Parts: C-alpha cells; sequence; structure tokens
C-alpha cells in the first residue's frame, strides 16, 4: 500500500453520474437536429456520446 | 415547387400512408422524382398503398396541410441556375494547351 510521493501525479474522483445533464443533452440534441435540418435543408443524425 | 431530394427526405420521416397521400396530392412528375429517390421497401409500400387509396377526411387533410406548412423552412428563392459542367468546359477551353492536356488527364482519372 505504501508508495513514494510524486508532485507530478494525481488521482481520480469515483463516479459523478449526472442524469439531469444527460437529459439536457438529449433535449439539446433534439433541438439542434431540428435546427440543422432547417439550416442545411438536409436531415442530420445526432448521436449523444457518453459523458 | 421544391427540389425532389429535399421533399423526399422531408416526407420520408412520415407514416407511409401519409407519404402516399401527399404524393397523390403532389404533381405526377414531382412525385415520380421523389419516389425514385426512396428505398426499395418504402417505394414498394407506397406503390401498394397508392393502389388502394380510398380518400381522406377533410379534417385530416387540413391537419396534414398545417403540419406541412409548419415543417417548411426558408425555401424562398430555392435553388439557383448559375453554371456547372458547361461552365467548366468553357473554362477548360480558355486554359492553355498544356493545361487542357492536364485536364484530359484528371477527367479520365475521376
Amino acid at each position: 500500500d505504501i508508495r513514494p510521493y510524486d508532485p507530478n501525479t494525481q488521482r481520480r474522483v469515483v463516479r459523478e453520474r449526472l442524469q439531469a445533464l444527460e437529459i439536457i443533452n438529449e433535449r439539446f440534441a433534439r433541438q439542434f437536429r431540428m435546427g440543422l435540418f432547417n439550416l442545411l435543408r438536409r436531415s442530420p443524425d445526432i448521436t449523444v456520446g457518453a459523458i | 415547387f421544391m427540389e425532389p431530394q429535399s421533399a423526399a427526405d422531408l416526407i420520408r420521416d412520415e407514416h407511409p400512408q401519409i407519404i402516399a397521400t401527399i404524393l397523390v396530392h403532389l404533381k405526377r412528375s414531382q412525385a415520380a422524382d421523389i419516389l425514385a429517390l426512396f428505398d426499395e421497401r418504402l417505394r414498394h409500400d407506397v406503390m401498394l398503398r397508392i393502389a388502394t387509396f380510398g380518400g381522406v377526411q377533410p379534417a385530416a387533410l387540413a391537419e396534414l396541410t398545417e403540419v406541412l406548412n409548419g415543417l417548411l423552412d426558408g425555401q424562398n428563392l430555392k435553388r439557383s441556375k448559375m453554371g456547372g459542367v458547361r461552365t467548366a468546359a468553357e473554362i477548360i477551353n480558355l486554359m492553355k494547351t498544356q493545361q487542357e492536356e492536364a485536364v484530359i488527364t484528371a477527367v479520365r482519372e475521376f
């Protein structure tokens, strides 16, 4: 368990799931799909990547 | 009064019966152009549905018209006749003999 310290190292912070952020992202994806279809006159396909 | 591909993709995101009704209500040439751009399955389904079209209620027609009006975009001055191919040929004719040799080369290449 004992390790030497390096000032140029850092750790992670577990998991911070944000379901509300994902819902906002999906709603924004829908709105942006509509906007891009309106603008470019062609139907786009927007896929929300993993946060 | 719109481009075939744009209208095809627009009505492609609709129920096939609605697509068939719109195509029946559209111009024959425009509908034929739209149907040529559809996939085989959708095209066959539309052709089957058109062969068994029995009329639509006026309320449904009004709602469909309102939805189509809502789906409209900045279609004012849609498309524009500027040039292409012929203009490219004219430009090639104005470019040097060595340049037109390069032209034969690249055009054969594509």
